[PDB]
């Protein structure tokens, strides 16, 4: 086949460029952010991802800066990443070479839906165990990935493995720095983004995972919406009017306006018959109007809901085991340490 | 300006639904 | 209450321009596009909707141009439009004062959704006929809407009259006259569309409306997705993987490029056991591949789904008569004239 | 160049639904 060789730089590396060789070039994804292809390399014969997207050259790319510094089993990992040209002339491109990941948990939620079953309770466990994960890491570091939502959740149809994968949203968070509203995507953008707050915090990734797991015990997405006001509408319809205080912790400069008080629905009523309790109470702390009441990513790994993941006898439909789910380092349990008394279970730690 | 309209909408709206 | 007085233009009239004083006004939508305001007429204190955009003034509006022509029971009525001044000085805003509707199908069928209920067959029926009577009127003027959607159907909560709304995406398609691809909304737009045709036909409005009934019928969106791809993955999912043919007729640039064979899905299996065939027959024959082999909206209208409504006995939940569904004018008819043997009954021709 | 490219994710995403 028709070889390409490019001198790249590896990601979690020192800086030192190298030769690369890859084939079986395939556009598997374009966007007004820029296309993105398939590949083999050469070497490994591994499929990769490569996402090209035009840099200005005079500005620093946010999304690389941030991917080059992360390394987690539950994030996709940026290989290498090089310089090129191929949409209008006299201009640079970035290309992001990233690990491919066959499916998402969108597209395999979208199977469920239209085939009128349900996302088997085990695997929403596990990828909403690998989402917290991943966010207990980046929040670690002060980063906020701003844009969670099943899309944006690859797995691994066989191991079951999920990534966090498209930085391109995601900030640093510096207490006390002002930051853009009109941020993460429709569906999953917490209350305090929908009333402009600018002073938000990451807590508002974890509203968008609270969606998330909604979305996956529901059938479909928790709070539909074309317009901002239409969500806070169908939040409102389930969580009921938030409290003046409630309302002062997302934004105080709605602090009087006087809005009509409506009755919250029970979580109970919200989901089907046979949905698990645990699932619903780990849903009630996630979607909390007051982002500072929101349980953290580390917190909401250790709750009830995760049990099952923690029995030594656990398997997999398909009768492989889980994904490595304890292999907790320091970095990750820094927010809260004595929680790795529950975190990680007996038959793991010795 | 903005607090104010965005305000004014979502009461319209709420006061629709309740 | 501060009264506001304007020298506007009426909507159906010979442009003889009057003064027009209104109150209570009040925000009640804001958009990209404009803000919506609310008021009330003091002359018949009758509520009006005033949507207010910004206008370069060097060039005609089309939006208005193609309102100022219409007069339908089933679409809003444009009582007058003015021009004034209001965000970011030395610009003219152009007011568009609309008859103000309370609720829309959009919202309804959120109701039911959260509601875990189905909306009632009667309604769905009474909402689709309208819908199609409202495209039959605009296409016999040439004119296609291009944004069919739910949130662009107002309902009257009481007499359960339906009017189409927002024209500003409407434009007259000229046979022989390119247009752009990416018109209409995500979920409701045409294959042909996402295929990036730029000769299509008003027949996009048609497959807009069976999105919409499909939507009624199942409780949610037929048809999701994110990008373009996305959508056309989740049509053939439900139609199958269309032929070289039916390719050909929304874009000949794909005929040769050997797409999967994907198995249709029957229309049985996509909807609950409880949905009436007729439901599923004029959905099929709405959603088709070939643009020229979808039901026209006067045919649509004769369709057997609709005829409990050409019932004499037929009466509303809430015991009010149905609206006038048989005053179909000469204007009307001209696309098929022989269709008055059945769009009109008995009971009301005499 | 659009419609080879648009095609060509078309294809790789009915793949793996098939
Ligand atoms: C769109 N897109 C972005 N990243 C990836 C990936 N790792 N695998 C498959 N698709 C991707
Ligand atoms: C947003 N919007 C546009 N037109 C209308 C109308 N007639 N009634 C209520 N709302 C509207």
């Amino acid at each position: 086949s028709k070889v390409t060789t490019v001198v790249a730089t590896p990601g979690q590396g020192p800086d030192r460029p190298q030769e690369v060789s890859y084939t079986d070039t395939k556009v598997i994804g374009n966007g007004s952010f820029g296309v993105v292809y398939q590949a083999k390399l050469c070497d490994s014969g591994e499929l990769v991802a490569i996402k090209k997207v035009l840099q200005g050259k005079a500005f620093k790319n946010r999304e690389l800066q941030i991917m080059r510094k992360l390394d987690h089993c539950n994030i996709v990992r940026l290989r290498y990443f090089f310089y090129s040209s191929g949409e209008k002339k006299d201009e640079v491109y970035l290309n992001l070479v990233l690990d491919y990941v066959p499916a998402t948990v969108y597209r395999v939620a979208r199977h469920y839906s239209r085939a009128k079953q349900t996302l088997p309770v085990i695997y929403v466990k596990l990828y909403m165990y690998q989402l917290f994960r991943s966010l207990a890491y980046i929040h670690s570091f002060g980063i906020c990935h701003r844009d969670i939502k099943p899309q944006n959740l690859l797995l691994d149809p066989d191991t079951a493995v999920l990534k966090l994968c498209d930085f391109g949203s995601a900030k640093q968070l510096v207490r006390g720095e002002p930051n853009v509203s009109y941020i993460c995507s429709r569906y999953y953008r917490a209350p305090e983004l929908i009333f402009g707050a600018t002073d938000y915090t990451s807590s508002i990734d974890v509203w968008s995972a609270g969606c998330v797991l909604a979305e996956l015990l529901l059938g479909q997405p928790i709070f539909p919406g074309d317009s901002g006001v239409d969500q806070l509408v169908e939040i409102i319809k389930v969580l009921g009017t938030p409290t003046r205080e409630q309302i002062r912790e997302m934004n105080p400069n709605y602090t009087e306006f006087a809005f009509p008080q409506i009755k919250a629905h029970p979580w109970t009523k919200v989901f089907r018959p046979r949905t698990p309790p645990e699932a619903i109470a780990l849903c009630s702390r996630l979607l909390e109007y007051t982002p500072t009441a929101r349980l953290t990513p580390l917190e909401a790994c250790a709750h009830s809901f995760f049990d099952e993941l923690r029995d030594p006898n656990v398997k997999l439909p398909n009768g492989r085991d889980t994904p490595a789910l304890f292999n907790f380092t320091t970095q990750e349990l820094s927010s809260n340490p004595p929680l790795a008394t529950i975190l990680i279970p007996p038959h793991a730690r010795i | 300006v903005e607090p104010q309209k965005f305000a004014e909408e979502l009461i319209h709206r709420l006061e629709a639904v309740q």
